[PDB]
RNA sequence: CGGGCUUGAGUUCAGUGGCGGCAGGCGGAAUUCGUGGUGUAGCGGUGAAAUGCAUAGAUAUCACGAGGAACUCCGAUGCGAAGGCAGCUUGCCAUACUGCGACUGACACUGAAGCACGAAGGCGUGGGUAUCAAACAGGAUUAGAUACCCUGGUAGUCCACGCAGUAAACGAUGAUUACUAGGAGUUUGCCAAGCUUCCACAGCGAAAGCGUUAAGUAAUCCACCUGGGGAG
RNA sequence: GGCUCCCAA
């Protein structure tokens, strides 16, 4: 995960209101996709850190929380965000 | 390596050099092999 | 890679193939091939000296080029092909120069590198150098025995040697097989090791791809009769005394290396 | 911040044979003495201290 | 970027010229890299601790510099690869040391 | 905590132990 | 947290068994209802309730018997657990202790204790019994 | 069902910390083998001996060469979901704790199935094979000794990939939440958290004992027990 | 004829 406090400002610009609104469903979301990504593609070589593995597993998880909070709060939200993150797999 | 220049003074004095090293403490703990678990619950006893 | 077969028929419940996932080209270079005749194991004179030879796919023979004294002119790999001559594949090399040749592949190298020979050249995979001017310690292949003559030594599929130490003129060089000799360090010899290395878990399956290869059968001595075999005869199956050749050659621990060799002064250590 | 450099200062919490001296035997507290035999293995592996 | 001390000692028999020009070479190669350099030092000869490749003085050199991380492996290869150097180490320094190190540089 | 609990089931695995055993490479 | 009344029953008996004075409780409109039952029968000295920047603040001053020492409370049991409620008609409203305790009862006539709850012939859900 | 709030929860920022994981490089002490030099009457081992190695030149000592394995002192603490994690260094990851004058606004807890990880020993393929050492062989001790002791010694112990899924896998104590006394030490960032260890009030317990890291006071969910053997 | 696939090339 190549994650810093640049790229980090970015998501969250992007995702959500506003640059400083870090906890919103849509910006946590983002993030979570954005390591989870990075972190298939560091366990691809390194096939044996089972470390980096259930924390990648705790990620998923979290995410499927917020997407199950979206449910809850605002369907419309939850399909916006999976279309344009390409979640659904 | 304990070194100590240059009778029974110099003696004296290589023995108790030895004994405050603590070779032979040393030398009868590796005589013999001792499991990590022994170890372990041996310091926890003591 | 390998390539299991799945068992449809017998002939193929215990084969297994290479996958090919390194060869980049399927048509040798046509100015660096020709034809290539077939011995049945037959000499000049016509008579049969080795046995168990006939047969098989026809065959071009490629022209490696073990000598490589094209000192000092980068050349650019191109592809790696298969050679029905040898365990290992080959790689093409242009040079700047215009020229092109056949080298043998090593481990790790890959279509679009450079590679160089002679004193200057970097250390790399795939480079030419003398003994002199290799690092302690690398694991190399194609090792010269004398200088100019061409590599003859680590050849196959797989295999490396190890330069452990220097001693002036003589580099010592551990080989596959386990011996440590000593080798003249103005002999050349290429960065790493012989590709390949999955050549040995294949298995062939079935007779007919030992005659593909081109071998013949081989009889075992004790199902002959004692006018062809010292080890046949007897009245049902019987052991065959002490196993030896057809001359009568001893087959068990009787060494065959020349005790008076000059060679052995520069063997340290000796394994076979 | 303790540098594996200056070998006369490492000497300080090293005995007569060169080993580590405890924690006990001086007043070092944790973090510094894991960072006295951190700078201490540091200089033995330049050579800057002998292992024996 | 990162900030890194690399300490490393050559052989003894060197004179010089070749102190310069395997310094340089180092130096050029960090350069290409892509490193900046902070400090070349140079402690000359010193009596080691323990004899190495049965020498027992060697010349010792020290080089604080700032670089990616991605040029270590190479630096080390490289180190590797010239039979002239017995004895390297590198240290990746943290606020706290690169504070020491200003501070020694400044003293 | 007396002894004869763990001795009983000790012997209990041995006995089965020493079957499996004696059972295998007979078919 | 899995039940307020049940946790608020605990600090007061905790108090008690403890020898404090004064608890302190997270306020909710249910268990100010219980405090106010509580001080109208006699168990607790005092009470006040404090509206900070939070949900507030109950405070609750407890009730020694200065001649044995002994507090005017003896036993709080929570009935009607999450896990388990209970509900019951005014027909049969628990007695506790033999009329000697009460029983805190919630029903669509409010937050009352079993004896008016029978009086006014209403049932509900049996919160807690006091004694 | 609809709306609101910030305490729970999570995201951000900052500070600090670590034998936490994976991968690449480097190092010294010790041990084994080979070659050469000095030297000769024993070495080794035990309660005592013998087997064993040695004048066709051992043990001992010096140098050259080669290879494998483990990391003294620090060092009892710390980290990790558990199993476990300790030479040095770097790269890539993960994560805990504290505070924020930042953000979202109950988004939580538990969890039958299922999935992942899971000491040692064991199995398959390929490397490697120094020490130790099941099986085995020899010498002793014994009424015998299929052992304890001694001398050898093969799988194994090491690495990569893949199986297997067990333990006194233990704190013999499932996970969350809130509350309730004192002493004595101890690690970390500022008196105070967040830990990590021992006496010990109330209370609990059959007792031994537990006691703010509960086996106390309560709430939620999961697992399990119903005399012993037969019988996992 | 070319195309596809394959290795024994
Ligand atoms: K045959
Ligand atoms: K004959
Ligand atoms: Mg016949
Ligand atoms: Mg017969
Ligand atoms: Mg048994
Ligand atoms: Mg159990
Ligand atoms: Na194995």
């Amino acid at each position: 995960m190549y994650l810093d406090s640049a790229k980090k400002a970015e998501l969250f610009e992007k995702y959500g209101k506003s640059v400083k609104d870090t906890g919103s469903p849509e910006s946590q979301i983002a993030l979570f996709t954005f390591r989870i990504a990075h972190l298939t593609e560091h366990l691809r070589q390194n096939k044996k850190d089972f470390a980096t593995e259930r924390s990648l597993k705790m990620l998923v998880g979290k995410r499927r929380r917020m997407l199950d909070y979206l449910i809850k709060v605002d369907i419309e939200r939850y399909r916006a965000i999976i279309k344009e993150l390409g979640i659904r797999r | 390596m304990i070194v100590v220049p240059v009778i029974e003074r110099a003696l004296k004095r290589f023995k108790r050099k030895f004994e405050k090293t603590g070779a032979v403490r040393e030398l009868r703990a590796r005589q013999a092999f001792e499991k990590p678990s022994v170890a372990k619950r041996k310091k926890m006893q003591k | 890679g390998i390539r299991k077969l799945k068992p449809t028929t017998p002939g193929q419940r215990h084969k297994v193939i290479g996958a090919f996932d390194k060869i980049t080209a399927s048509t040798p270079e046509k100015s660096l091939v020709v034809g290539k005749k077939k011995t049945g194991g037959r000499n000049n004179t016509g008579k049969m000296t080795m046995r168990y030879i006939g047969g098989g796919h026809k065959q071009k023979y490629r022209f490696i080029d073990f000598k490589r004294t094209k000192d000092g002119i980068p050349a650019t790999v191109k592809t790696i092909e298969y050679d029905p001559n040898r365990s290992s594949r080959i790689a093409l090399l242009y040079y700047a120069d215009g020229a092109k040749a056949y080298i043998i592949a090593p481990d790790g190298l890959e279509v679009g590198h450079t590679v160089m020979s002679g004193s200057e050249a970097a250390p790399e995979v795939g480079n030419a150098l003398p003994l002199a001017n290799i690092p302690v310690g690398t694991i190399i292949h194609n090792i010269e025995l004398r200088p100019g003559q061409g590599a003859k030594m680590v050849r196959s599929a797989g295999s490396f040697a190890q330069l452990t130490s220097r001693e002036g003129t003589y580099v010592v060089i551990k080989m596959p097989s386990g011996e440590v000799r000593r080798i003249l360090s103005t002999c050349k010899a290429t960065i790493g090791s012989v590709g390949n290395s999955d050549h040995a878990l294949e298995k062939s399956g079935k007779a007919g791809r030992s005659r593909w290869l081109g071998r013949r059968p081989h009889n075992r001595g004790v199902v002959m009769n004692p006018v062809d075999h010292p080890m046949g005869g007897g009245e049902g199956r019987q052991s065959g005394g002490h196993p030896r050749s057809r001359k009568g050659l001893y087959a068990k621990g009787l060494k065959t290396r020349a005790p008076k060799k000059h060679s052995s002064k520069y063997i340290i250590e000796r394994r076979k | 911040y303790i540098d594996y450099k200056d070998p006369e200062f490492l000497k300080k919490f090293l005995n007569e044979q060169g080993k580590i001296l405890p924690r006990r035997i001086t007043g070092t507290s944790l973090k510094f003495q894991r960072r006295v035999a951190q700078a201490v293995k540091r200089a033995r592996h330049l050579a800057l201290l002998p292992y024996v | 970027m990162n900030n890194y001390e690399t300490v490393f000692i050559l052989t003894p028999v060197l004179s010089d010229a070749q102190m310069k020009e395997a310094v340089d070479k180092f130096t050029g190669l960090l350069k290409q890299e892509g490193a900046v350099i902070v400090n070349e030092e140079n402690w000359g000869l010193r009596k080691l601790a323990y004899p190495i490749q049965k020498k027992s003085t060697g010349f010792y050199q020290l080089v604080e510099f700032q670089a990616n991380p991605d040029v270590i492996a190479k630096l080390e290869t490289n180190f590797r690869r010239d039979e002239r150097v017995i004895r390297f180490l590198t240290f990746r320094q943290d606020k706290f040391a690169a504070e020491y190190a200003a501070k020694r540089r400044s003293l | 905590p007396n002894g004869k609990k763990r001795k009983r089931h000790k012997m209990a695995t041995h006995k089965r132990k020493k079957r499996l055993k004696k059972n295998r490479h007979k078919k | 947290m899995t039940d307020p009344i049940a946790d608020y029953l605990t600090r007061l008996r905790n108090a008690i068994m403890a020898g404090h004075r004064v608890v302190s409780v997270p306020a909710s409109n249910i268990k100010k209802e219980i405090t106010k039952i509580l001080f109208d029968k006699g168990y607790i000295l005092n009470y006040k309730f404090e509206e900070n920047d939070s949900q507030g603040i109950i405070k609750v001053a407890l009730k020694y018997d200065l001649a044995h020492k002994v507090n005017a409370i003896k036993k709080l049991k929570r009935v009607s657990r999450p896990g388990l409620r209970k509900y019951v008609g005014y027909r049969d409203m628990p007695r506790v202790l033999n009329g000697l305790g009460i029983a805190i009862v919630s029903t669509p006539r409010g937050v009352m204790t079993d004896k008016e709850a029978r009086e006014l012939k209403v049932g509900g859900e049996v919160l807690c019994y006091v004694y």
